[PDB]
């Protein structure tokens, strides 16, 4: 640099000095000599140097250029982005991305793959695209530098964490997977800390941010991305739990005693008799109370218990070749269940079928309808007995569904959660015991 | 009012 | 073998399941089953401010995380030099 | 015309400060516990130095806490744009009050009126209030300095009983950037008895004052701080600069300089409190 | 267990009108149609297809029972992880206060203590 | 101490390169002791050295052979019974 400057051959030209410093990664000299208060700077002047710094992985120079009057939004044009993705994107990373897309397909992974294909073959969120490019190549410092400029900081961190985790699930190269995993953990920590701090500052703005869906960042919000990544750490934070509790209790004050609500549920007039002090007229109190998700859940469990009692009564005491009125009421209730199931099937049908318990419930409904068909054949006693067997199967599977409901209560929810894993391990142990 | 006040000032 | 399974805390898993159940029961017609039948028949027939606040809190977070280097005795050595 | 994309008003240089203050107090703004003026300087490009950012962030936070008036040039190019952006960010997060005073002639685009100004000089839209001086119409040289100094002096002459500060409302000049205009503003403030705080370690004239805080030493410091500026400046310019340096340094107690070594938290607040 | 017993009773006996008898039987059979006893086996409409049903029922009940037991013990290790010394000391304070702020007389002789106290 | 040194050296080297690291691991010296690194680690019951990610990856590659390690196991199991699926696009082989 001293030879280039003191030579006076190119002393007047500053771009050469800047490029020379960038190539050798001399940050301090760049901040001192080339960049000074007297000198005037423009974004068009920096464009090429910024691009070169991005290519050569010079995060500190990128930060310096951003500080000194560089507009990253204007710089990231479609042509620049497509050129960067097409050429300066390593083939190994593209192969890993293809492997992930095929073997481990995910809602966000297909989105990022489509974006990458669009930019590789030929501008809603250029910053997000650049951040994704940095992340896929496991550039820690450059990724953080870009993240400091994004608007959806916590959302971007969660998306990066999920993408890096699903990329590390690959096994083509261990080193890249480990780097991706550690970077994902770091971004998860960043998101958790940022949201904590922000939730401590304000509560309503934090909740609005949490539920907010970006302008098609990935088609999902912070909560959904955290859930898809199984980020238990992020959801377990006090702010998220408080948000969920407020959603669960609705307008009902969260601090009111549960026994008061339970007692008032049976006794309607107590709703507007001074109990259950609502967070926000008697009619308004009643509508708010009955619109509460907690009250709806309690009503649903009571109704399910009554339905199970009626089903057991039908099977144990009133079973005949011709249906009776209690059997007709049972048919009406199961039809209500079926139409509720259809309504829930309209939304998240893929998730509706994927869920193990959901598939179990659908199988139970199919079993019940099959048993109805069998029982309709009053001509043959064998058909009636088969229908009775199918009804017993329906009863047991309905009890399993009832068991699912109990998970809400903190008292016996963790018990069931543990019971599932213990059941799996015990099944394996019993298989070995069975063999010998 | 505001416009009249501004005109009066200048 | 079971002691190892119970070693892991189930509180986080329960909170996760709680989120799932809350979402299931919230994004749903808040009517009891006896009265929900008619609900289906009836059914068949700002951001900039939040993002700016997020950026402000990000600035505060970045300052807090970068202050860690302050505790180092390098500054005192530089003043001494 | 009201710029929308606040309130922008064109006022003649020969305007009594009393009328403007009465107007602002009657129905526009409340009594100001504090008032700080920043002299960015002629340079339209502000270097986002590692320390300057935190200093001005603390300054704006203090102004919001005290409900102070922040006076600047209002130009969209340079430090003023950064201050306006920070004010907007704080508003997004008691209202901050920013006044940008400039010369109508130097403005590139002039819109007359509720006409809206949408993008020769450019003014930041972040500033909530703007004033355009017009005496040398279509005149390149700056003429808003006289009106700014007169307004600051009048506000100093004011008296607020509510404020803890005895009698007159506190006023603090600020100097982070170098330039002839900055030095002239510092001279006027010192002659006005209003203290100024100079950010040592950044800027040419600011660092020169910090080092000074004789004539040959002043010239050497001025040359070292701004080699290009001193080389372009003529000998008469250097003599005038040394004269202003000697004039301002005649009252050292008023001016306060932030130590380069001092880089901890609440340094800006400490310096301002010490100066007051 | 009772759900399983209801399913079994429904499939075995039909239209049992004795409400007391059926109410007791539904609860009572599944527990004793298992490791406890084998009345169902003696009772045991094709049999060649009936035997696998009872076999699978017994297998399911046994696996569920063992899973329950093991899960309960695992849950218990967490309860015992917390030290009970502090809780015992707390209870000790309670008992000491109860026995100290009290007429220090044995029960056989405490009867006259109340009469003396009233007067 | 020497076990720690060996583990760290092999980790670092396996991080730098993968194929050279595996070649070194399987390499038998000019009769150093008549054995390679893996055999000596096994004889010493150096579970710590073998548990490292590089050794496990090497063992997995050896176990799956030419079959890609990332392919789903259920695909392989299903195709085992059904011969024609072997060259029907499933089990994308790592390497007619
Ligand atoms: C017989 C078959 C089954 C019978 C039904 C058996 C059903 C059953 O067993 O659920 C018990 C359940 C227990 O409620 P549960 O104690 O877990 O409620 C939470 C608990 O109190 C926590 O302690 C609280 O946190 P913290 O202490 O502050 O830290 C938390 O508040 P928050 O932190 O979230 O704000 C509470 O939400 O009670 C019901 O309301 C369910 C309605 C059931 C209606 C029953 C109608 C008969």
């Amino acid at each position: 640099y001293k030879a280039f400057s003191t030579n006076e051959q190119d002393k007047d030209n500053w771009n050469g000095q800047l490029k020379l410093l960038l190539e050798w990664n001399q940050l301090d000299l760049a901040s001192d000599e080339i960049f000074t208060n007297d000198r005037r700077w423009e974004s068009a002047d920096l464009q090429e140097v910024m691009f070169t710094a991005l290519i050569k992985d010079r995060p500190k120079f990128v930060r310096l250029f951003l500080e000194n009057g560089l507009n990253l939004q204007k710089f990231l044009t479609n042509e620049v982005l497509t050129e960067l993705f097409s050429t300066h994107f390593s083939t190994l990373v593209y192969r890993n991305l293809q492997i992930a897309k095929n073997s481990y397909n995910d809602a966000l992974l297909t989105f990022v793959w489509k974006l990458v294909a669009n930019f590789r073959r030929s501008t809603r969120h250029p910053l997000q695209a650049l951040f994704i490019w940095a992340i896929l190549q496991n550039k820690k410092e450059l990724s953080k530098v870009i993240w400091e400029q994004t608007k959806g900081c916590t959302l971007a961190a969660l998306g990066a964490s999920k993408l890096l985790k699903t990329l590390a699930k690959v096994k083509n190269d261990i080193n890249a997977a480990g780097e991706s995993e550690e970077l994902a953990n770091e971004y998860e920590t960043r998101a958790v800390e940022l949201f904590t701090e922000c939730y401590s500052n304000d509560e309503d703005l934090a909740e609005q941010l949490l539920v907010y869906s970006c302008e098609a960042w990935g088609g999902s919000n912070c909560l959904e991305l955290a859930v898809e990544a199984t980020d238990q750490h992020f959801i377990a934070q006090p702010g998220v739990q408080n948000f969920l509790s407020k959603q669960w209790y609705g307008e009902i004050s969260r601090d009111t005693k549960n026994w008061k609500i339970i007692l008032c549920l049976f006794i309607i007039p107590l709703v507007g008799c001074g109990l259950v002090s609502f967070r926000k007229k008697l009619l308004w109190y009643y509508v708010a109370f009955f619109t509460s998700p907690f009250v709806v859940f309690s009503w649903n469990v009571v109704f399910y218990i009554a339905f199970l009692l009626l089903f057991a009564y039908v099977l144990l005491m009133d079973f005949h070749s011709v249906p009776h009125t209690p059997e007709l009421i049972l048919y009406a209730l199961v039809f209500v269940l079926f139409c509720d199931e259809v309504r829930q099937w309209y939304m998240n049908g893929v998730n509706y079928f994927t869920d193990l318990w959901n598939v179990m419930d659908t199988l139970g409904l199919f079993y019940f309808i099959a048993g109805i068909v069998f029982r309709l054949h009053s001509s043959n006693k064998s058909s009636l007995y088969s229908g009775r067997v199918i009804f017993c199967l329906d009863y047991i599977i309905f009890t399993l569904r009832l068991i699912h409901i109990f998970t809400v209560s903190r008292n016996l929810g963790p018990k069931i959660i543990m019971l599932q894993r213990m059941l799996i391990d015990v099944f394996f142990f019993l298989f070995l015991f069975a063999v010998w | 009012d505001l416009v009249n006040f501004i005109q009066a000032n200048f | 073998y079971t002691v190892g399974i119970v070693q892991e805390n189930n509180d986080q898993v329960w909170k996760f399941q709680r989120y799932f159940l809350v979402q299931e029961y919230c994004n749903r017609l808040n009517i009891p089953f006896p009265f929900v039948v008619f609900a289906y028949f009836y059914m068949v027939v700002e951001d900039n401010e939040t993002l700016a606040w997020e950026g402000v809190m990000k600035e505060n977070y970045l300052v807090k995380i970068n202050t860690k280097a302050n505790d180092n005795s390098e500054e005192m050595r530089h003043r001494f030099r | 015309g009201d710029i929308q994309f606040g309130k922008y008003l064109r006022l003649s240089c020969d305007t009594d400060s009393e009328t403007l203050y009465e107007l602002l107090t009657q129905h526009w703004h409340l009594k100001t516990p504090n008032l700080v003026i920043s002299v960015t300087g002629g340079a339209k490009n502000f270097a986002l130095k590692p320390r300057m950012r935190k200093i001005f962030s603390r300054l704006i936070y203090i102004a919001q806490s005290k409900g102070a008036w922040i006076l600047t040039g209002g130009t969209h190019y340079g430090l003023m744009k950064y201050i306006g952006e920070v004010v907007r960010d704080n508003t997004i997060s008691e209202n901050i009050v920013a006044i940008g005073i400039a010369a109508w002639g130097m403005v590139s685009n002039r819109d007359t009126l509720s006409a809206q100004y949408i993008m020769l000089y450019i003014l930041d839209n972040n500033h909530t209030h703007l004033l355009l001086v017009d005496n040398g119409c279509h005149g390149h040289p700056t003429v808003e300095a006289k009106l700014r100094n007169q307004l600051e002096k009048y506000i100093s002459e004011r008296t607020s009983q509510d404020s803890n500060y005895g009698g007159k409302i506190p006023i603090v000049c600020f100097a982070q950037g170098g330039g002839r205009e900055t030095l002239k503003a510092i001279n006027t403030s010192v002659k006005s008895k209003i203290p100024c705080v100079v950010v040592e370690g950044s800027g040419q004239i600011a660092d020169v004052i910090a080092s000074l805080v004789t004539s040959s030493m002043v010239k050497e410091k001025l040359v070292r701080f701004l080699p290009r500026t001193v080389s372009r400046l003529p000998e008469e310019e250097i003599e005038s600069w040394i004269k202003w340096l000697k004039e301002i340094l005649e009252s050292s107690h008023l001016l306060t300089v932030i130590k380069m070594e001092e880089a901890g938290d609440e340094i800006v607040s400490n310096a301002i409190s010490y100066a007051l | 267990m009772v759900a399983f017993g209801v399913a079994r009773q429904g499939i075995l006996r039909q239209n049992e009108q004795r409400w007391r008898w059926i109410f007791r039987s539904v609860i009572y059979e599944p527990y004793l149609a298992m490791f406890g006893q084998v009345p169902s086996d003696v009772d045991s409409f094709p049999e060649w297809i009936t035997i696998p049903l009872v076999c699978i029922y017994m297998l399911s009940t046994n696996i569920l029972l063992v899973n329950l037991l093991v899960a309960m013990f695992g849950y218990t290790v967490g309860i015992v992880q917390e030290n009970n010394d502090q809780v015992w000391k707390f209870q000790r304070y309670f008992l000491v206060q109860e026995y100290c702020n009290r007429l220090n007389i044995p029960f056989p002789f405490v009867v006259f203590a109340y009469f003396y106290m009233v007067v």
